[PDB]
């Protein structure tokens, strides 16, 4: 029902932290902007990440990846990629978006 | 489907408003129809006709009104926090009593009651800022 | 028609995301949605009592809070995790009275404190939320 | 004691101007000097003269404005910086071919060794951002 | 020798760790802004805030804590107010000035 | 005579302090002062490598810091527990090689992954320090 978009670093903001609190089952949640690091392995972050891939879907944007260096194989198996065209499809299968700034 | 785009930030400073764009010319080469961008906060910023970016690099603001002119976007900037910020067109200029202007045609200075009111018009209400 | 989020995560007079913020729920109280206003994180930080900006030379607009029944907004929660997080009661809390004009009934304070279950709940339930 | 202050931000979004204000005004009043004050990034949007701020809360340009012309400061914006937000003065709006200037008399456009020319001159850097 | 400035809520940022974790014996810390947060006791982070009494003088920019609602009295025993005059004195006894944004 | 550090601890793209900050390295280069570039927290990932700004629509602006060396920097330091809790080695960061044209001696890389100790030191050293 709800896509949330968490734009931030989960090492400088709070907000990825908040938004898989507060997410239910059956959500979706997309990573972009300095939120991408998030969605990368081996980080300080990568389990409580993988934990919420549970009851959630998680997506990253493709070009804020990239932009930043990394590849989709850099990626925590489990989280989608998707560009522009496929951030545009989340926010109209699911109902309503909502951004953690 | 109808969207109504909120950008509350300035250009270049936060990714923001590239982020919208994108996200924008992403949604119209789709079908899907805007009814609406909205600047707000330091967003009414990406209004002014003044800049003179690198070259070499993309012209956010000119961007917006290319992609405005292509699909007839309406695109408005809040009046009360463009005063705050330094955004003016002929009538702000006249209300105010200033010796000039500086906002692009493509944009309209407007209520922020025009945010709202896009809210119950379109859709989707995708917000965009820091 | 439409149920309304207004999601406040920000401190106030450090950014002004707060004040801009609260400017758009009153503009909005005049298209009569169901409107509701959640304060979450620093959020909760906005509706502190006690305020005095006169230190640092700016003009303190939480008087404007305690207006929002008057803008006939009645529904006005607040994140107790977060409260408790930074050591806060609804006691460090400025009351916003309500009175239902059409029933009579009087409320000296709809803020309610809600837990993150009944927080999640709301955000599913509106239909747009605004952001800052 | 010679300081200088390099400012981040733009009005009213984010304290860092406001501080900095407090900051260079308890300064001044104690005897010391500013040998500059240097915006940077959004900061530049610190000199337009452009804001028709609410009357009822102060109106930052014009309060650095003051302070400026009192204790005679030296207020540069950051050309690069200037040239990406908006801020035009003569000469830029002479060079970029703008049909109007906006900048506040009171600050004046140069260049970024400015910022480290300050740096080296001054006792103290004190830097008001996000 | 160093005084830090930390103008950043600790429950937002990182910037309050960053510096606590490198700042060192005999520096001084000026939590100013929406920095002022981290001061007030029974938080989150009293402790952390309280630990860094240990080898650090800290600081608090009284108009900020004032302008959020706060007396001296909610404020963490040991960490001294000051107002701008006192802000601009911590620039002078201290020989160098690191923002932390 | 002056000792200045560039303090960057933001990521690259998602703000301009990244890609400006880098701006006043190159004047600062000029004035010839004992000039240190260091990355702490998500500062480290401005020097990542491999950066595809294509799909954002923005100018990639990473190959400026390679050639840092032309500009006479020599002291670019980055903290290794920010790379360590971003799960990054410095193998994931470019390299900035640097000759001392005064002397012949030509290195290959000069970025060097310092541990908190060492930070602590060279902030206690500077004279000056730029944030961003």
């Amino acid at each position: 029902s709800i896509l949330h978009t968490v734009n931030k670093s989960p090492f400088e903001r709070n907000s990825l932290e908040s938004c898989l609190k507060f997410a239910t089952e059956g959500a979706s949640v997309l990573l972009f902007e300095d939120g991408i690091y998030a969605a990368l392995a081996g980080t300080r972050v990568e389990s409580q990440v993988t934990e919420a891939l549970g009851k959630l879907k998680l997506y990253v944007l493709g070009p804020d990846l990239k932009a930043r260096g990394f590849s989709d194989e850099r990626v925590i198996p489990g989280i989608s990629v998707v560009d522009y065209a496929g951030f545009v499809d989340l926010t109209t299968e699911c109902d309503t978006v909502q951004a953690w700034l | 489907m109808k969207f109504a785009l909120q950008i509350n930030e300035g250009p270049y400073q936060h990714q923001a408003s590239d982020s919208a764009y994108q996200f924008a010319k992403a949604a119209l080469e789709k079908g899907h129809e805007i009814f609406r961008v909205f600047f707000y906060h330091d967003g009414v910023n990406n209004s002014t006709r003044l800049t003179t970016p690198p070259q070499d690099d993309r012209h956010i603001v000119n961007r917006w009104a290319e992609l405005a002119e292509q699909y007839e976007l309406d695109m408005v900037v809040c009046v009360a926090a463009a005063q705050r910020r330094g955004i003016v067109d002929e009538g702000e200029a006249s209300r105010n009593g200033k010796d000039a202007t500086n906002i692009h045609p493509k944009f309209r200075i407007s209520g922020l009651g025009q945010l709202v009111e896009a809210a119950i018009q379109a859709d989707r209400l995708v917000v965009f800022g820091d | 028609v439409k149920k309304f989020m207004y999601l406040n995560r920000k401190a106030p007079y450090g950014t002004i995301y707060a004040w801009e913020a609260l400017e758009v729920v009153l503009i909005g109280a005049a298209f009569d949605q169901d409107v509701c206003v959640l304060f979450l994180d620093d959020g909760v930080y906005q509706l502190t009592r006690g305020q005095d900006t006169k230190g640092i030379g700016m003009k303190n607009f939480s008087p404007t809070y305690r207006t929002l029944g008057d803008y006939e907004v009645r529904r006005i929660y607040v994140d107790r995790d977060s409260l408790e997080a930074r050591g806060l009661t609804q006691d460090d809390l400025v009351e916003i009275a309500f009175e239902d004009m059409e029933t009579e009934e009087e409320f000296d304070n709809i803020v309610e404190v809600i837990d993150s279950a009944r927080v999640s709940e709301l955000m599913n339930e509106s239909d747009a939320v605004f952001s800052f």
